[PDB]
């Protein structure tokens, strides 16, 4: 259960798991997550910007 | 005599039998009422 | 990131009445413009109007 | 003249022909609704506005029921709460789990009314339905699996836009809203079907996936593209 | 369960908006007779009869037939499509020459309509909802057909065949494929809904006019 | 007093089973088109009084007072036409009485339409008949043509100075369009979904005009009630459940049939006398559905001493509706029968409103799992609760009728469901 450095995972197929839903940004107490999204070339809902300020995050 | 079936007239009915009779009844119909417009979208 | 230099950018105050809001603005000295409330006016609605003998309100579908 | 009705025991004078929903609006209560729009015709099919009259044994649809003299409307009654829970249970039982990937996420009337007048649990152990998406132009993106068959887009199309190209094809649980043929619903007022759809069945294609309602800041201005001054 | 039907239209060479369809002059006279059955200004009430007439003329209802009906009645093609998709007696894709419809509701199920269905399937070598290679028979399952006391039963192009057995339905299929037309009605020695054993009622001559007429009337 | 053993001289629907001529000559040989001019000249109020005194109730389902409904539509005119709509969309499983009446008493049906139209002040009568009855519709058209030629209808009907039109509308297959408001919508060429109430068909009906929707049996017995006196009709049957009724006995019975009887004949006597009894004997009986598929079922113990009238069947937690006895013996799967009924209601749902649409699909899936035991004993109460949620929250009565068989099955055969679930759970371990 230890919480350390953040990471973004992928599916076993290699596709990234994030679907650009911004619940990250909604629930982050410190507002350390900045997300910007647009439809991908194949039409998927994927992020174009995903930034985490580790000096602002409270882990 | 109550041992025979008298509803045998339906054994010779074409595909237009129902509509052919409707054409015959068009002469006996009373004039239809009018709502004052040709259609609800008029 | 989206930078700013206006301290009052996120400042939103809630007041119960226009009179209270105007009094607060006047006593704090900022300039202000007041917009009147736009309530939705009452409307006449009848479900039987969808099936009308001679009016155009008759619907073509449900 | 004006008749007298009661909402939760509070007297209110309403015009003849006024509905239970409008009487509740007069007294300050907002009855939950999915198919009712004040600028469209009455449908009465979503059944979310069922309220209990004080002595009547059967609940009535507030959006289509004219008020009678002396009626007492129990908006917060046990029967009303159970009816709302049942209707929401059916809607969410057939609804798909698409909230994170849906542009209607933070501004959905299904989510808000589920959290207010709905249950917090599901006893639906079966499989959900899936509907093939339609194409009605480059402005409106259709994901029809999220449609709750409220017929707002059909009524709006017909009455406001004068375009009778939307309708329900099918019967029963397989009833689908669409154009049947591949005709595109193109009009000068076609984004308002995006606005009036309570779910993410109709969503803005240019705005798709760009942002969420809680992030955006609202500035009230006027439109400058013609002389209407919208 | 699922019915395996699609309520969207994809244009095909066999079924496209440019498919040739038009009413014959006799059908136009029938349409004119039908329209006069409704008040003026409400000619949209004839959508069902006109669609049924188009289906009886063409065998089935193409999108061109729907558009022609809409054009004749001055009603939206979307409304015509709604009617056609809602009502199940309209064939939106071509069917066989004889449309066999076996009732599978509970009152017919109790009297072993599954035997009739299996007898039809084995005789024709087709599954439910499929059409024979010669495009001669189309077998489907339906709900109650209105003649429940005469169960099991099938409907073949507006004709009811009742009190069926596997042998009876096989004979019916043989007569149909032999070019003849079987006599509609029960095939178990009965004529109508009367009890098989005998007449438990109405065994006396009916009374004449004014049998129980009251004093005033 | 005991009810049953109806006499042929008092049976109304003569020429049933089609053993005589159904045409104009045969109808006039019996008591048809007799003193119709005198009835029309007596006029609306007298006919309504006769109907109310006879106490006729709706034969096509809910038994509302027909006299009361016709008095509701007996309001003064306001510049709009008036219509009597006869419902012959016999889509209820187990029912054939309307089909038999149309095929064998079309002149009686037409005379009843004329009498009802005169009573209500209606200019026209539309007979909406289901599309599967093509031959019945053709016979009805032939009878209507004969009446027009003989002058019994049309301009100056029966020589009484009253103009009255009769039309026949064939509707495609829609059990929901069998319903009165959905029938009104379907006559207007629309999709065929029921309307909300209010407005009622008396105020706003077909084409927006005052219409009264009445059953074939009701309109067909109306002229006989007017002629014989109505008091005789009230005398036949029990108190507030009076008259003659057509019962369609079918299922696991020796001689399935349709027969006319009194309004309070006991179910066991009816089955054993006019149907030959249950196959394998009465002791082999398992369940009986008294009305159509909408009415709940009852076990053998209740069926042992139950009467076939509205109030008696209501006391048995079921209803009468369309009197259509469906008999199931002990050699059948009651769960499978109820599942088939729920599947029927799923296919026939018009899909307009959420409770019936979603909940009926849900109950169909739950029953489909129940028939094989692939469920849990805790899901029976969940099915009961969802059926209760469907009932009373729908636009029309099909949603209510889709939950009553489920409630009856849960109420009277819960041990069967639990035993089936236990058997499935045990067989799962066998792998
Ligand atoms: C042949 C027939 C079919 C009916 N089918 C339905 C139905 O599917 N659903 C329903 O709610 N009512 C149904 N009804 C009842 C109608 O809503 C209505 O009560 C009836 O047509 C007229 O009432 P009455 O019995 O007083 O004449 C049916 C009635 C008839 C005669
Ligand atoms: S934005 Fe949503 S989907 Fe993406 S990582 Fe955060 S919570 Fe997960
Ligand atoms: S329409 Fe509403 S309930 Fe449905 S997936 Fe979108 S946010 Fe969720
Ligand atoms: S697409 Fe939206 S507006 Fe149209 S019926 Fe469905 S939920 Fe209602
Ligand atoms: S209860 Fe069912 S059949 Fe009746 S209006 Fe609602 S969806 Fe249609
Ligand atoms: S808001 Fe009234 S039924 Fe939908
Ligand atoms: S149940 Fe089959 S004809 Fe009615
Ligand atoms: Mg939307």
């Amino acid at each position: 259960r230890f919480r350390g450095e953040h990471a973004l995972r992928r599916y076993p197929s290699g596709e990234e798991r994030c679907i650009a839903c911004k619940l990250c940004e909604a629930v982050c107490p410190a507002q350390a997550i900045t997300i910007e999204a647009e439809p991908r070339a194949d039409g998927s809902r994927r992020t174009t910007r995903y930034d985490i300020d580790m000096t602002k995050c409270i882990y | 005599d109550n041992s025979t079936y008298r509803n045998l007239q339906h054994h010779e009915y074409s595909t237009y039998t129902f509509l052919d009779l409707n054409v015959e009844l068009s002469k006996f119909r009373m004039p239809q009422p009018s709502s004052g417009r040709q259609s609800p979208r008029h | 990131w989206s930078s700013t230099a206006d301290p009052l950018s996120n400042l939103v105050l809630t007041f119960s009445t226009k009179e209270d809001a105007v009094a607060f603005a006047e006593k704090n000295g900022w300039s202000f413009d007041v917009e009147e409330r736009k309530v939705p006016k009452p409307k006449s609605k009848s479900y039987g109007a969808n099936f009308s003998w001679n009016k155009r309100t008759r619907v073509s579908t449900k | 003249n004006l008749i007298e009705v009661f909402v939760d025991g509070q007297s209110v004078m309403v015009e003849p022909g006024t509905t239970v929903l409008q009487a509740c609006e007069k007294v300050g209560m907002q009855i939950p609704r999915f198919c009712y729009h004040e600028r469209l015709s009455v449908a009465g099919n979503c059944r979310m506005c069922l309220v209990e009259i004080e002595k009547a044994p059967k609940v009535v649809a507030a959006c289509a029921m004219p008020v009678m003299k002396g009626w007492n409307i129990l908006t917060n009654s046990e029967k009303s709460k159970k009816a709302r829970e049942g209707v929401m249970e059916f809607l969410l039982a057939n609804h798909p789990l698409d909230c994170p990937i849906c542009d209607q996420g933070g501004e959905c009337d299904l989510q808000d009314q589920s959290m207010m007048f709905g249950s917090d649990r599901s006893r639906f152990l079966e499989g959900k339905r899936a509907v093939e998406d339609k194409n009605i132009g480059p402005l409106v993106k259709t994901i029809m699996t999220r449609c709750i068959q409220c017929t707002r887009c059909i009524r709006f199309a017909s009455e406001i836009a004068g375009v009778d190209d939307l309708g329900t094809t099918g019967r029963g649980n397989d009833m689908q809203v669409g154009t049947y043929i591949e005709k595109m619903f193109m009009s000068e007022l076609s984004g308002n079907i995006i606005d009036i759809c309570p779910v993410g069945a109709l969503t803005s294609k240019p705005y798709a996936f760009t942002a969420r309602p809680w992030e955006t800041r609202k500035t009230e201005s006027i439109d400058v593209m013609d002389a209407v001054g919208s | 369960g699922a019915g395996g039907a699609l309520f969207v239209h994809r244009d095909t060479p066999e079924n496209n908006p440019d498919t040739p369809f038009d009413f014959t002059p006799e059908n136009y006279k029938r349409i004119e007779a039908i329209v006069k059955n409704y008040p003026e200004g409400h000619k949209a009430a004839a959508v069902l009869p006109v669609l049924d007439l188009a289906q009886r003329q063409n065998g089935w209802l193409p999108i061109s037939a729907m558009n022609k009906v809409a054009e004749i009645l001055q009603v939206p093609p979307m409304r015509v499509y709604e009617v056609a998709t809602f009502y199940t007696m309209y064939n939106r894709k071509p069917v066989g020459k004889y449309h066999i419809q076996v009732c599978t509701t509970t009152p017919c199920m109790l009297r072993n309509s599954d035997s009739i269905l299996e007898a039809i399937q084995k005789k024709l070598g087709i599954k439910v909802g499929e059409t024979t290679p010669d495009k001669l028979f189309t077998l489907i399952e339906v709900e109650c057909l209105g003649a429940c006391v005469n169960a099991p039963m099938v409907q073949i192009n507006d004709n009811y065949y009742e009190d069926l057995t596997p042998k009876d339905i096989e004979e019916i299929i043989d007569e149909l494929k032999a070019g003849k037309i079987p006599k509609p009605g029960p095939r178990s020695g009965r004529f109508s809904c009367e009890p098989a054993g005998g007449l438990t009622s109405l065994t006396e001559p009916p009374k004449g006019p004014g049998f129980g007429v009251q004093a005033g009337l | 007093t005991s009810f049953g053993s109806l006499k042929d001289e008092d049976r109304i629907f003569t020429n049933l089973y089609g053993r005589h001529d159904w045409r104009l000559k045969g109808a006039q040989s019996r008591g048809d088109w007799y003193k119709t001019k005198e009835i029309l000249l007596k006029g609306p109020d007298w006919i309504l009084g006769e109907v109310k005194t006879s106490g006729l109730r709706g034969r096509g389902g809910a038994g509302f007072p027909t006299g009361l409904k016709w008095s509701f539509m007996n309001k003064p005119s306001d510049g709009r036409p008036k219509y009597l709509v006869v419902n012959a969309d016999e889509g209820e499983p187990g029912t054939c009485k309307d089909r038999e009446i149309i095929r064998h008493d079309p002149h009686k049906l037409v005379e009843g339409c004329l009498v009802g139209g005169r009573a209500m002040g209606a200019r026209a009568a539309y007979i909406y008949i289901r599309g599967e009855f093509y031959n019945e519709a053709s016979n009805l058209q032939v009878a209507i043509r004969e009446a027009y030629e003989a002058g019994l209808i049309g301009k100056n009907a029966c020589g009484s100075g009253y103009d009255f039109d009769v039309f026949v509308v064939r509707g495609a297959g829609a059990y929901i369009c069998g319903e009165e408001t959905a029938l009104i919508e379907s006559i207007e060429g629309k999709q065929g979904k029921p309307r909300l109430k209010p407005p009622f068909p008396a105020d706003v009906g077909v084409f927006g005009c005052p219409t009264t929707v009445a059953n074939v049996e009701t309109v067909a017995v109306s002229p006989t009630i007017c002629r014989r006196g109505g008091a005789w009709f009230a005398s036949f049957g029990r108190e507030r459940n009076s008259g003659t009724k057509l019962f369609n006995i079918s299922g696991h019975v020796n001689h399935p049939c349709t027969v006319e009887e009194e309004m309070s004949v006991p179910l066991k006597e009816l089955i054993e006398k006019h149907a030959g009894g249950v196959i394998g004997g009465w002791d082999n009986l398992l369940a009986v559905i008294p009305g159509g598929s909408s009415t709940p079922l009852i076990p053998k113990s209740v069926c042992e001493t139950v009467l076939m009238d509205f109030d008696a069947l209501v006391q048995a937690q079921t209803g009468l509706g369309t009197a259509a006895v469906i008999v199931m013996d002990r050699s059948t799967d009651i769960v499978k029968a109820i599942a088939r009924l729920i599947e029927f209601y799923k296919h026939e749902s018009c899909g307009q409103c959420t409770p019936c649409r979603e909940g009926v699909d849900w109950m169909n899936k739950v029953m489909a799992r129940f028939v094989k035991g692939d469920a849990r004993p805790a899901e029976i109460d969940s099915l009961w609760e969802i059926s209760k949620q469907i009932e009373g929250h729908t636009i029309c009565a099909l949603g209510d009728g889709a939950a009553w068989p489920v409630q009856g099955l849960i109420r009277h055969f819960r041990p069967e469901l639990e035993e089936r679930m236990q058997q499935f759970a045990l067989q799962h371990q066998a792998r």
